[PDB]
């Protein structure tokens, strides 16, 4: 894009200025991205089906940040959609399982094992749209998928598990609490890793009922919960997600007995059962659950400290009214100049759980209090931007109640002044025309079950 | 057999055009006194917020009453006696119409209560305890006692005496309820408290009282994904104010979704309320789509500790 002959009297003039062993992430980035493209393409020839080199591979690009390194990457250059939708039909061949002895299988495990590692963080991370396909032809529907949409509870979505899927069988599951009890496993050279996991959330029910009744030895379960974290923990992730499931239609009164089990699931690491890279494991899952129990740790009081990306969760006010804390954050960011990201996320909550016909009527009040047309304009510039956040609505909502609602009595208008009556103008003709024209996934999640008679609101006279 | 008195009918005043129309409710005196409301829309918004009393004798003398309100009344409800009035409506501006002078056209409303940024999705009043039992098979008892005899309900919550106390509980549109209780003395006592942890949006809810001064709740979110909550109002007044406990009852999930084969039908909740008021073990529970509804009646009747469980269902219905 640019030509090297303004490059080097730049060059001098910024020597010049700049004259006035902890490497940075720049050149980190610069020499990941090659090895980025590279493992994006050889995954889908899988080292062409061959998993030792690829077990050296993962073996040797597991530093710091490791998997960031990527990630950063193909969600900044946008491939992070095929990163997502080839370790899906990984995971279709690593879930069913071929003829193996027993460290072909334990490499075939931890190809189970780490790809879910490398794709549960971006779930919690960048949201859950950039996993799922949304389009599968016929009944090979991949097991991630199905697991996508089931097993993990947010701080905005809770599971329903009642449903049938939550509940495939029960004979199975009492295979799966039975074996359970006797030993070590030994048997994962064909185990049929997608059967065995939906089994695992109707097993810990039995686990629970057990528990309860108290007619087992709690040693026992002791040798249990610590054979699961062995050599697979991913069983016992999901052991832990139905039992997360769980805890919510229970009363807070009888949620901690079942912790029991839980502080136990994912205390301290299990030794001696390393089959290879095993501590990191554990590190990389903590992360996992601790935002996927975070839902049930802000009601349930308890500590399980699993081992902090933890960047944008949960700083409200417990019993405060949303008026005042929505309201003030505006006047300190128009003061500073320039909006904060951390303020995106805050804003973010508030603005899905409330509604926004009340969120119009709050900041309207709001805008009369100006007479400097540079101090209302700021403050409606980011308005464009925050309405812009729902544009398909605002275009809707402001020409549709707002309007008639600034007209309709006599005095009303006298508000509608040459500095904020001229704002309101142009902030509606900036909307107006970008909905001719035609930003988050809670948009299109807040979207879905709401209907609305149009003709009943307005009959176009 | 079924008869139609009448029809009385202004003059210009029909025909409401060019407006979002809002469902109407309407309400009567423990005497034959109607209270209702029509949405008109006629260069004012008090039409809309409009109050009519009509005497059972005379539909012509009307008794007009202009509620000043910033949002239009959703629920209208009387006193069990024929001494106080209620128009509910979103965030607080609640009053107390008392009657004025023992005429028939004479109101006045000098005392309320009010709640900023949270509408109100269920009220009720307080309970009196007294009831008695009506006996069609005691035709030729021959006797009032025997034919109208007291069924003596507990008294909610009697104080200095056998007298159960005045007032009246509700629950807002957020995780939020309120408690406003007159003094026999002139003063009243108002208290807030967050019904729980888990502040969130309720589409639907309903109030009823239990035997021995404790309230049971329901809750509707609206989502169609969570759980039917039901929580319990413990009353006590610790020296200057009602502390209220709180806690969660067995609740229950939905019936004609875990079928498998349509369960995006009907896809929000339309109405949720208790068979009768004062008692809450059996349950309405109505979604309405855009073309049909559906209705179910659940039981808390004992086996969990707390269970409900469907009654009956007609052959089909229309948007109710």
């Amino acid at each position: 894009l640019l030509s090297e002959a303004s490059v080097n009297n730049l060059m001098a003039k910024r020597k010049a200025d700049r004259e006035h062993n902890i490497q940075p992430n720049i050149q980190l980035i610069l020499r990941a991205e090659p090895t980025v493209t590279n493992i994006l393409k050889t995954m889908d020839a899988d080292h062409s089906k061959s998993p030792e080199g690829l077990l050296g591979v993962l073996g040797h690009m597991l530093s710091g940040k490791s998997l960031d390194l990527l990630l950063a990457a193909a969600a900044a250059t946008g491939k992070l959609k095929s990163f997502a939708r080839k370790f899906i039909n990984l995971n279709e061949f690593t879930t069913y399982g071929s003829e193996e002895s027993t460290k072909p299988a334990s490499v075939r495990a931890l190809l189970f094992d780490i790809s879910f590692l490398m794709l549960c963080h971006v779930a919690q991370t960048y949201g859950s749209e950039v996993i799922l396909s949304e389009s599968r032809t016929g009944a090979e529907v991949p097991f991630f998928e199905t697991w996508m949409q089931t097993c993990m509870p947010e701080e905005g979505k809770i599971l329903n598990p009642d449903h049938p899927c939550f509940r495939p069988d029960s004979t199975k599951v009492e295979s799966l609490v039975a074996l359970l009890n006797n030993s070590s496993e030994m048997k994962l050279v064909q185990m049929k890793w997608h059967e065995a996991c939906l089994s695992i959330s109707a097993a810990i029910l039995e686990i629970l009922n057990a528990w309860e009744n108290g007619v087992l030895a709690f040693e026992s379960i002791q040798k249990i919960t610590d054979n699961i974290k062995g050599k697979v923990c991913s069983l016992a992730v999901c052991a832990v997600a139905w039992l997360v499931a769980h805890v919510r239609m229970l009363g807070l009164d009888e949620r901690e007995k079942s912790l029991q089990m839980i502080r136990q699931l994912a205390g301290p690491l299990f030794s001696e059962n390393t089959l290879q890279f095993y501590n990191e494991r554990v590190v990389i899952m903590n992360s996992i659950l601790e935002r996927m129990c975070a839902d049930v740790l802000q009601q349930t009081a308890t500590q399980i400290k699993f081992p902090d990306t933890m960047p944008y969760w949960n700083l409200l006010p417990p019993k405060r009214p949303i008026k005042e804390v929505l309201t003030d954050i505006f006047a300190k960011v128009l003061e500073k100049g320039w909006v904060d990201s951390r303020s995106i996320h805050i804003f973010d909550t508030l603005l899905h759980m409330g509604g926004v016909y009340w969120f119009c009527n709050n900041l309207i009040k709001e805008l009369l209090k100006e007479t400097r047309k540079e101090h209302t304009l700021r403050a409606v510039e980011l308005l464009y931007s925050i309405f812009c956040l729902d544009m398909q609505q605002v275009t809707l909502v402001l020409l549709g109640h707002i309007l008639p609602g600034l007209l309709t009595d006599s005095s009303k208008w006298h508000s509608l002044m040459d500095p904020p009556g001229t704002a309101l103008a142009k902030l509606a003709v900036w909307c107006a025309l970008s909905s001719y024209s035609s930003a988050s996934t809670r948009q299109k999640k807040r979207h879905r079950e709401d209907i609305e008679d149009y003709i009943s609101l307005f009959p176009l006279d | 057999m079924m008869d139609l008195a009448y029809v009385c009918e202004w003059e210009k005043w029909s025909k409401s055009t060019h407006c979002p129309s809002v469902p109407l409710a309407c309400a009567w005196s423990c005497r034959n006194l109607i209270a209702f409301t029509m949405d008109l829309r006629s260069d004012d918004q008090d039409l809309t917020r409009m109050i009519h009393i009509l005497d059972t004798e005379h539909p012509w003398d009307l008794h007009s009453i202009p509620s000043e309100h910033h949002e239009a009344i959703t629920c209208l409800e009387w006193d069990q006696s024929g001494s106080r009035l209620l128009s509910a409506d979103a965030d607080g501006q609640i009053k107390c119409w008392s009657m004025a002078d023992h005429l028939a056209n004479s109101w006045e409303s000098s005392v309320g209560s009010l709640v900023e940024g949270d509408p109100i999705v269920a009220l009720s009043w307080l309970h009196n305890g007294v009831k008695l039992a009506l006996h069609v098979e005691k035709s030729g008892a021959s006797s009032f006692g025997e034919k109208f005899s007291r069924v003596k309900f507990s008294p909610s919550l009697t104080l200095f005496g056998g007298k159960p106390m005045e007032g009246w509980i509700a629950v807002t549109v957020s995780g939020l309820v309120t408690v406003s209780l007159l003094k026999p003395s002139g003063q009243v006592l108002t208290s807030t408290e967050s019904l729980c942890r888990l502040r969130g949006r309720v589409a639907l809810a309903d109030i009823a009282f239990t035997g021995g001064g404790n309230i049971v709740v329901a809750t509707a979110d609206g989502s169609s994904a969570s759980p039917v909550q039901f929580y319990k109002v413990c009353v006590s007044v610790v020296s200057e104010k009602c502390r209220i406990d709180t806690e969660i009852l067995p609740s229950l999930f939905m019936r004609c979704t875990t079928d498998l084969n349509r369960k995006d039908k009907f896809p929000a909740i339309t109405h949720l309320k208790f068979l009768a008021r004062d008692m809450s073990e059996q349950v309405l529970l109505c979604a309405s789509s855009q073309t049909s509804s559906i209705v179910e009646c659940w039981s808390l009747r004992k086996e969990t500790i707390l269970k409900w469980r469907i009654l009956s269902a007609t052959n089909d219905l229309d948007r109710v």
